[PDB]
Formats: structure tokens, sequence, C-alpha cells
């Protein structure tokens, strides 16, 4: 009845409208329209964009592409035809709007972790230089220098300039680190199929490993260059300090701002399995370490190929092993004491040894990380009856109610109250067996198996449908309060103009909040 | 009958708290004798091991034993209180399909 339920929109818009609705609060009209008809449709071509909507022709596209550059919000590619002429296709570009979902919360973790420096004129500082970067999309050090105003310390902002190339977090501008990962490695395939000058049709099997060995050396110097490089930034002149290169410009990353709020949730699990001590020693310890932790960066192959099924291993082992390789070799060397508690308590995570050296396996950790958590959620969502049954399911596999009544906790008709429950929104399935009939009818056997990457995505539903009316309704505030937003702005008088301007930023304080309290629990779930 | 699954709600409670622990056999070599209405037999041993086996209780380390870390907190993520508000918007994040 009346609709008002939102029953409306709760339907047909999964993924999709999440992002034309940020790029809406962002900019709105025509940005949304391109965005959102490149997410629909996927690849896309300049013109193209004319045909459907229609709307506009050629004043808007040309508008909102530069406009989309600038902000690197769309993945460009250009290639051409054995016909002839030339072609160039956009796709939605990684996940950059997430990025403008970040803001502050980046620049949050930029300013705590930028002690060492303890509470200095950096807070106003860094705080007007990183808001510029962000907004503009790029910056050149020398234009931006020439912001900054005359007859003072210059190198006062250029205190921390070289301490923004730092370890992590800003790096320079690089050629072709916009690009599609699929497309790259097909683009670096060049040069290996075309390699052979009719060499010998001996062992077709050899040209696997000439291509693929050639191309996995070749696909490290180009995902490795924008991860360390010391050419541009450690650059020291004399007459002075050492000072960043004046002509290369540079980006944020997503290095140690993903690894940053990681860590605090190994943080989250360690400070409840143990003391906070203990989690202060074990974060001393992930502070020096996290320059070479893959962690996030994990797959990096993963995007754009084939695993297989045979040599998915060779492939995914060729990975672990220097998955074994990295943190075993390169990492910290032998306080220790508190290192010993750490180290007699393993379970659930991590603290491997080897003689000698002692480091956290980045493999087998995630596996228990997405446990914990996913366990914790069911606990949130439903009381401790639904938590219980979910393990129940997960510690033998695929069994009947027998064994299943008897085994888990007390009464029959509560439990199959609860299984429905549990059964309600996927996540155990059901099992498809006869009893002797061949799929003829009721009274066959039933059995509960865990099920892998569907108990996973529900919670990716979680993603944009939590934001997507916290947002929306948050903007639907704005223009329903339009008329006085102006008239505040204007005035920038009567009692009860003064009550609703307390209203508004009431309750936009508070969603602000549910933003980014929700979206520390979608960033864990992206994961495995 | 009814007489089963009413049992087991009750010499659980605080025993735990008075729990390293050793043998994990024993645990229950421990539990099966006591409060001289005991227990039968080892069909209590998997018993109360593998039903309160999750979600904290009592943790598995090797050399089959219990631990304890995080169910001190419970029994004194977590702390979440104060909810909910009375009206007008906010949340629900369940079903909604999506």
């Amino acid at each position: 009845v009346m609709t008002i339920s939102s029953l409306e929109q709760r339907t047909l818009n999964p993924d999709l409208f999440l992002y034309k609705e940020l790029v809406k609060a962002h900019l709105g009209e025509r940005a949304a329209s391109v965005i959102g008809m490149l997410v629909a449709l996927g690849r896309l071509s300049v013109r193209e964009l004319v045909e459907k909507i229609d709307g506009m022709d050629v004043d808007s596209v040309k508008t909102t592409l530069v406009s989309l550059t600038q902000l690197r919000c769309v993945k460009y590619l250009q290639e051409t035809a054995i016909s002839g002429k030339k072609t160039t296709y956009y796709y939605y570009n990684e996940e950059g709007i997430h990025i403008l979902l970040y803001s502050g919360l980046i620049i949050d973790e930029i300013i705590t972790q930028m002690r060492v420096n303890d509470e200095e004129e950096h807070k106003q500082l860094v705080a007007e230089i990183v808001q510029n970067v962000i907004s503009l999309g790029s910056l050149t050090v020398e234009d931006y220098l020439s912001s900054v105003t005359s007859d003072s310390m210059k190198y006062t902002i250029s205190s921390l300039f070289v301490q923004l190339c730092e370890m992590g977090y800003l790096i320079q501008i690089s050629k072709l680190h916009y690009t599609p990962i699929e497309d790259l490695w097909q683009f670096l395939y060049e040069k290996h199929y075309k390699n052979i000058p009719r060499n010998s049709p001996l062992s077709d099997l050899k040209k696997r490993s000439q291509a693929k060995m050639n191309a996995k050396t070749d696909f490290a110097k180009i995902i490795n260059k924008p991860n360390e490089l010391s050419q541009i930034l450690t650059v020291d002149p004399k007459t002075s300090l050492r000072i960043v290169k004046p002509t290369v410009s540079l980006t944020i990353n997503l290095d140690r701002f993903m690894k940053g709020r990681r860590s605090k949730q190994l943080i989250n699990l360690a400070k409840t399995r143990v003391g906070s001590v203990t989690a202060q020693v074990y974060k001393i310890a992930l502070r020096l370490t996290e320059q070479k932790s893959p962690k996030i960066r994990d797959p990096l192959t993963q995007t754009g190929l084939l695993q297989d099924l045979e040599e998915a291993k060779s492939f995914q082992d060729e990975a672990e092993l220097v998955e074994e390789k990295t943190p075993g070799l390169t990492f910290n060397a032998i306080i220790n004491s508190h290192l010993k508690i750490l180290a007699s308590s393993n379970f659930p995570f991590l603290n491997e040894t080897k003689p000698g050296v002692y480091y956290v396996p980045y493999s087998k950790l995630m596996p228990v990380l997405k446990s914990s958590v996913y366990e914790y959620v069911i606990a949130s969502t439903l009381g401790p009856s639904a938590m219980r049954l979910s393990r129940c399911i997960r510690d033998n596999k695929l069994v009947s109610e027998k064994i299943i009544n008897s085994t888990a906790l007390m009464k029959e008709k509560d439990i199959r109250s609860t299984l429905a429950s549990l059964i309600r929104y996927n996540s155990v399935e059901i099992q498809e067996v006869p009893r002797t009939a061949d799929r003829s009818a009721s009274r066959a056997v039933f059995l509960f198996r865990c099920k892998e990457t569907h108990s996973y995505n529900f919670m990716r539903q979680n993603l944009e449908w939590n934001m997507a009316n916290l947002l929306f309704k948050k903007e639907k505030l704005k223009q329903e309060n339009s008329t006085l937003l102006k008239k505040a702005n204007r005035d920038d008088l009567l009692p009860s103009e003064l009550n609703q301007l307390k209203m508004v930023n009431e309750r936009e304080l508070n969603v602000f909040a549910r933003l980014s309290r929700l979206l520390s629990l979608w960033e864990v779930f992206q994961m495995a | 009958d009814i007489e089963f699954i009413n049992s087991l709600l009750t010499i659980v409670w605080r025993f735990i708290s008075e729990n390293y622990s050793t043998t994990q056999e024993i645990l229950e070599f421990i539990t099966a004798a006591q409060v001289a209405n005991v227990e039968l037999t080892p069909s209590n041993i998997r018993s109360l091991c593998e039903v309160l086996v999750y979600d904290d209780k009592l943790e598995k380390v090797t050399h089959d034993c219990y631990r304890v870390t995080l169910e001190s907190i419970l029994q004194m993520f977590n702390y979440f209180k104060m909810f909910p508000a009375s009206k007008h918007d906010k949340e629900v994040v369940y079903f909604d399909e999506w």
C-alpha cells in the first residue's frame, strides 16, 4: 500500500546503480549517464554514447570525457583493425568511485600514520595538500609549488613532500598504469607468440613454456615498476637536502591504505583473542613489515586470463612459492619474550617460524580471518541458536538430520524453525539425493553441505543496498530542505528556521558515520 | 524421551571458568564423575566436547586439550549496546534481497 515501503526500488538494481549513485553526488546529470551506461553495457565506444541516450550530442560527451579522465573514472584503451582506421574503447575503471567513496578515510590514515613527527603544523599543512591532490586527480610538483605563497618557507610544505613519497602512499604518475589487466597481458603477449623464426616443429608444449615464462618475467617488471622505485623521489642535488623531482608528478595508491585497514581487521581478531599489550607488540612488527607484504595485492595475475584444471596449482603454487619466498627470505630478523607468547599461542592465526627467523604467512592466514568475521555476522544478525548450527554443518560435512538432532543441542521443533531460518537465504543449499526412487518423490535422504562463494556473495549484496538507501535518503533530505539550505548559505532569524537547521545536520553526521562503519565491514568480505 | 535434552542445560554452566586443561577426555573423566549425580559413560566424552565445541566456550589446542580466550569478555568485536533508535529511518540490513 502506497509503495512508500520502497519495494519499487528494491528488486531491480543489484551492483550497477551503486556507481551512478556516487558519481551523481559527485557531479550528477551527464556524469551519471555515461558511467551508468558504461557499466550496464560494459565496453563502450565514443560514438556509441550518442546513439543510446541521444541527449546533448558531442557537446556533453567531449566534456564528460576529459572530466572522467582527470579523476581517471574511465579505463582507456586504443587499438586498430586489419581493415584500417582506429578505435578507442572505454571501460569502467577499477573501483575509483570507491576512492570517492573513501576520501577522508584515506586522509585519516594519512594523518594518523604520519607520526614520528609529534603534533606539528603538519595537521593543517598536508590536509590542504592531500585535499588538493585527490580533488584535481593529478598533481604536478612545480605547478603545485607555484600555488604556495612567496616570501615564506618554501620547503616547509616540502618538509613533508619527499616525506609524502615516504614508503607507500603517493607514488609517481606513470604511463599505462591505468590499463585493463586482460589487455596489457595480451599486449605483452606480443613478442612472445610472435617470437620464433621458424625454429623447429618439435615439442609443441615448448611454445607454452616459451610464451608463459617470458611473459611472467616481463609481467613482474611492469607491476613492480610502480611498486618500489627510488630514482625520481630520492633525487638529491647539492646546495639542498633530498628533494623530489620537480618534473615528475605523483598519484595516491592502493598500497598502504588497503593494507592499514587490513591490519586493523587483524588487530580486531588479535585484540579479541589476547590482551592489549600483545596486540601492540604484534602491531609494531606489522608497521615495519607492511612494505614488502603483498597481502591485499595477492592475486595480481588472476584477472585477465585462465587458471586451469590441471595447471591451476602449477599457477597457484607458483604464486604460493613466491608467497613462500618473500615472506620467508626478506622479512625481519629477530621484547622477544612477548613474541614467544605470540608464538606458543598460534591457533587460529599465524606466527610461523623458520630456524633462525620468524614470520607471518600471507597464504594460510586468510581462511581463519574469513571464518571469524563471517561467524560474527550471523552471531550479530540472528540469535545464539543460528550461531551454533552454522559450524555444526562445518565440523563434518553433508549429513542428515539423524545425527544432527543428536549432536547439535536440544530440541527438534525449534531446530526445524531455525533450520528454515538458516536455509532461508542460501548458504547451506540443500542436497539432491533420492531414496531408492531416483528423483521420484518425497522421503528421500537429506544432507547439509557448506557453500563456497555463495555464503560469501550475500555479503556482497550487503555492499550496495546498505549504502544505497543510506546515501539516497540523505540526498533526498537535501532536495527536500533545499529551499532552507540555500537560505542558510546566503545567511552565512525565526524560531522554527533554526530547528530544521539542526535537524538535517544531526541526520547528516549520523548517516556518514553509518557509511564508514558498514564500509569497514564490506572491505574484509571482498577477498576469498 | 522428554527427560533427555534437558539435562545438558545445567551441569555445564559455571564449570567452564574453573578450567589450561589437559587430555580433553579427562575433562569429561572429571565431568563424568562429579555432583554425585555423576554421568554414565564415554557416550558423554564426545557429547559436551563436540556440542559446545563452537563459538568460544573453550578453544581447541593440540595434544588433546582446551584453551580459553574471548569468552571472558562476553561473561563480563563485542560490547554492542544501546540500540535501536525509536523512529524515522536507518539500517535494517536484512532480507530486502539484492
